[PDB]
């Protein structure tokens, strides 16, 4: 249930607070309009295997 | 690294190499941000003063993307004990900011509750370094990576002849000849979630290298996440 089932559809961190899933992102990322996906604020974000 | 595969272009960008006055590498490290490097406390006894190398994959020849940064503040944990390797954590502050590129990128610091519930419950983890290829062998000139699976606490304690504290965790194989070695110490242990890599451990110690019935001991980052955030302000 919630964060236990598919990480609550969050791209990164998941935490429960009086019902309904709350998604959050790490430093160098911004939370998307859907409130689940993490969008980078720079060209080289953390934890990503670079190609360019 | 005993066995495994070598790091390719952009595969291991969080890797940092601690070098002495003769450019020789002694310990590994993890890039957290533009100014901060995560390493082991025991590594600050090998050589001092020391420097930090980023974007290095091959030691015998200089590569297009390598950079040398000097340490400003050395935040070594006060509760560190060389007799057991408990509280084996150190945060380094640099004089100049790190420029991120193809071989240089940081690794995300996860949230304490989410890392224990989601990251620690994962099947495998990834370790990297310029360490020994064999237990008695020489240090690798090429940067190597290895997929190490998480080992349960009971199996971890029963296998070890030395004490395993709450700040320590087991990862690796039981009989297979694949484990981290001497020189990899202070290096990164990353756990993959979707397509993002998070800091979960620090290469600490072990009863030899890839020995049957023995695992690799790592410093548990989860127990020090509040300490790392406090160190990043000063
Ligand atoms: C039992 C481990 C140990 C110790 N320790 C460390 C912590 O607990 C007590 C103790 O006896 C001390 C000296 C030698 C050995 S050992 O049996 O020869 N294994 C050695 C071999 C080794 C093992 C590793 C690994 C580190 C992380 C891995 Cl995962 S494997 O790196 N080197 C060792 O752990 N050393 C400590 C660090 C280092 O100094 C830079 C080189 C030696
Ligand atoms: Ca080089």
């Amino acid at each position: 249930k919630l964060c236990s089932l598919d990480n609550g559809d969050c791209d990164q961190f998941c935490h429960e607070e009086q019902n309904s899933v709350v998604c959050s992102c790490a430093r160098g990322y911004t939370l998307a309009d859907n409130g689940k996906a993490c969008i980078p604020t720079g060209p080289y974000p953390c934890g990503k295997q670079t190609l360019e | 690294i005993v066995g495994g595969q070598e790091c390719k272009d952009g595969e291991c960008p969080w890797q940092a190499l601690l070098i002495n006055e003769e450019n020789e590498g002694f310990c590994g490290g993890t890039i957290l941000s533009e100014f901060y490097i995560l390493t082991a406390a025991h590594c600050l006894y090998q050589a001092k003063r020391f420097k930090v190398r980023v974007g290095d994959r091959n030691t015998e020849q200089e590569e297009g993307g390598e950079a040398v940064h000097e340490v400003e503040v050395v935040i070594k944990h006060n509760r560190f004990t060389k007799e057991t390797y408990d509280f084996d954590i150190a945060v380094l502050r640099l004089k100049t900011p790190i420029t991120f590129r193809m071989n240089v990128a940081p690794a995300c610091l996860p949230e304490r509750d989410w890392a224990e519930s989601t990251l620690m419950t994962q099947k495998t983890g990834i370790v990297s370094g310029f360490g020994r290829t064999h237990e008695k062998g020489r240090q690798s000139t090429r940067l190597k990576m290895l997929e190490v699976p998480y080992v349960d606490r009971n199996s971890c304690k029963l296998s070890s002849s030395f004490i395993i504290t709450q700040n320590m965790f087991c990862a690796g194989y039981d009989t297979k000849q694949e484990d981290a070695c001497q020189g990899d110490s202070g290096g990164p242990h990353v756990t993959r979630f979707k397509d993002t890599y998070f800091v979960t451990g620090i290469v600490s110690w072990g009863e030899g290298c890839a020995r049957k019935g023995k695992y690799g001991i790592y410093t548990k980052v989860t127990a020090f996440l509040k300490w790392i955030d406090r160190s990043m302000k000063t």
